[PDB]
């Protein structure tokens, strides 16, 4: 939810302006080993809450992979590149897994975001940074707590 | 205006990862003009997930 | 369902050998301009009936692109190839969606296949040939009729 | 060896799915040639009908 | 050079076309593990023997990957799509290199092809069978002597 | 060349500890409309003196595209993801150019680099800030002035 | 259409030149084929940058 | 040290872009600290190039 975003007075907060109403994005999540997934949110607004209608499906990782086998342990900090594409705001990362022996596990990102409201101004180029961590789990996942931290700028030398 | 400098998130995720069928609940707080936000998750159904748990976590 | 393809005896029709236990398969469709699919499908078999729980899912396609305008004709012809990479039957295609104008539309395939029963033999390196066509269909495609058909090879020089 | 795979065999066939946000259900009943590599196959939208997008990219899903 | 391939009647030959004058090809290759080549080809014609000025260019092949390390044994038999892309005729492959250990290392291909002459017709989407094999080679491969063989078709039903 | 960007010290400078011997380093940009370049780099150092041996190859590009058009603007500013593979050190980059009318076309960019000495100590994972600018040019590009500013990080928090 | 000049039986003259992971090579070709039968065959010679340190096949399609 | 405050680029490319062959060289100067550095560029040879410049840019 790029709402948790800190953006600077100089940049067009998309997500910001898309309340109450809200919006949705969609994304393709393209692994280095051929894994693709595809995901869905469906972001909405009651009083003090947001609502999140999420789906994810993924297919063809292979089965001796970092993902299959549980070999991943982090992801590395990265930054989003936000433009505009067929009327359309676009975020495309570079992405990478950290693995057990300290490899890296590339993966491809692309989101497309779309306000519910007709007329939500839609940004100028922009970056967001990004950082991803789980800060506790059990041992087999089934409970996990799970911290973001993102600010959006507009690169070197205006950052 | 409509949003707030503390708030509140609920979630619910359902998927499919290499067959394997999963729910997972999520509740927690954030503070959107700091940019920050955590969130307890919890998976209903389809515990042990038999694949790395990373790679979902973007899309909470 | 490459059930439905003609396999020479030379060539491990691994579907065929799948059954009546039964395979399933799993796809990921990337289109040249972003728009990406995932699909699955669990192929059973009851009788003379095949069952197929088919799920897709299609992320990023551009509003004025050709998916979303409703600007595609047909499949073209295609060879897929099927080889294995990680104990798993894998089949890659080089797809084109022909367009109004005669234009072309890419869109590249993976498939990978697996038997639900343990040990079934993989089979080496080949092609599989392919045509699909949309045969009959009403004003808005609420109703369609399909037709494929499929025929397995070594490629050259045979 | 023991296939049980018939020189004609019917097919049925249930999809469901999502594109572009847009939630859809198709139901298929046909019939088909497996050792002649052939299929052909009636399908009909039961919801999310008219589709907004391209038919075609659901085709070889069937 | 696509002048050695079998074209059937029906289907338009481009290449064949572009003579006596000739025709230049362009080409990337890009591997699965991040490896990738660029190759031009300019191609003339004097008398009974056709001309080949080639430049091959290829970057970030990984060290330990079948490439460095000369694990590779052959390419298997492909099928190239043949379209017309930006009014420019293109081939498209889905390609595979047998590596020892019976794995395989993909590589996508994409040519675009340009007649050197006005009023040479483009083709339909067709497709084309290859072949292409090491016949012998001296320890070091300072000598190779290379075989290949390709078939235009339109794919099924035929 | 990477020796011009500011380093922090939580982070080693590959760059600057490859010198004086120098380093290389080969590239792939990749377009989102198929066109391909691949360029290389050899650098050495004699007194305050930097040497560059460049080489750039494209392929691919169509007639009608932002490139042959000459429709570009600038680079947008991006960030290089800098890590390990196969024991060379690796940039990746998504990158855009703002083309005339404000629209975007994308490339991605994989460079790897090496020192010529040998153990040249490998940084951890890092990302680079970039900024790149055509300050001035004459009408038809034949004479340009470049400018780049960089700068290494670790990212969020810090 | 025209006439191609092209024979059932042509001879093929090659010289590539290129560069792979920093390793420059001249590779000259000298060959005969069957355009109507689709069929071609060459024999190549590294005459700079032999022994090549990357796998041939490589490059077995450029020629 | 070997890396100086300020220092000088010698550069000359060669390339090949959809069959258009050209040489370019140039001068510049740096500050490898600041990570800062700017460049005159001449084509020496192929010009005027049929192609956009800025696909060049990050290969000086
Ligand atoms: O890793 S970050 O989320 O602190
Ligand atoms: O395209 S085929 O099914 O006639
Ligand atoms: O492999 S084929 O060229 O005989
Ligand atoms: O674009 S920056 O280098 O001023």
């Amino acid at each position: 939810n790029r709402v948790f975003a800190e953006y600077p007075d100089h940049i067009q907060d998309y997500f910001k302006q898309s309340f109450p109403k809200g919006y949705s994005w969609e994304r393709s999540l393209t692994f280095e080993d051929g894994g693709i997934c595809i995901a869905r949110n469906d972001i909405t607004m009651e009083g003090d809450t947001f609502y999140n209608k999420v789906r994810f499906h993924g297919v063809n990782f292979p089965a001796n992979g970092p993902v299959m086998q549980k070999k991943t342990l982090k992801w590395e900090p990265s930054t989003e590149k936000m433009y505009v594409r067929d009327g359309v705001l676009t975020g495309d990362i570079t992405m990478a897994l950290l693995l057990e022996g300290n490899a890296h596990y590339r993966c491809d990102s692309r989101t497309t975001y779309k306000a519910k409201e007709k007329g939500v101004k839609l940004p100028g180029y922009h970056l967001v940074d990004h950082c991803i961590e789980i800060l506790s789990h059990d041992k087999d996942y089934n409970k996990v707590k799970l911290y973001e931290h993102a600010v959006a700028h507009s690169g070197l030398p205006d950052n | 205006s409509a949003i707030k400098p503390d708030m509140k998130i609920n979630l619910r995720m359902e998927g499919n990862v290499n067959g394997h069928h999963f729910v997972i609940d999520g509740d927690g707080t954030g503070k959107p003009f700091e940019g920050k936000q955590s969130m307890d998750l919890e998976v209903k159904e389809g515990g042990p997930l038999p694949f790395a748990f990373d790679i979902l976590t973007t899309a909470f």
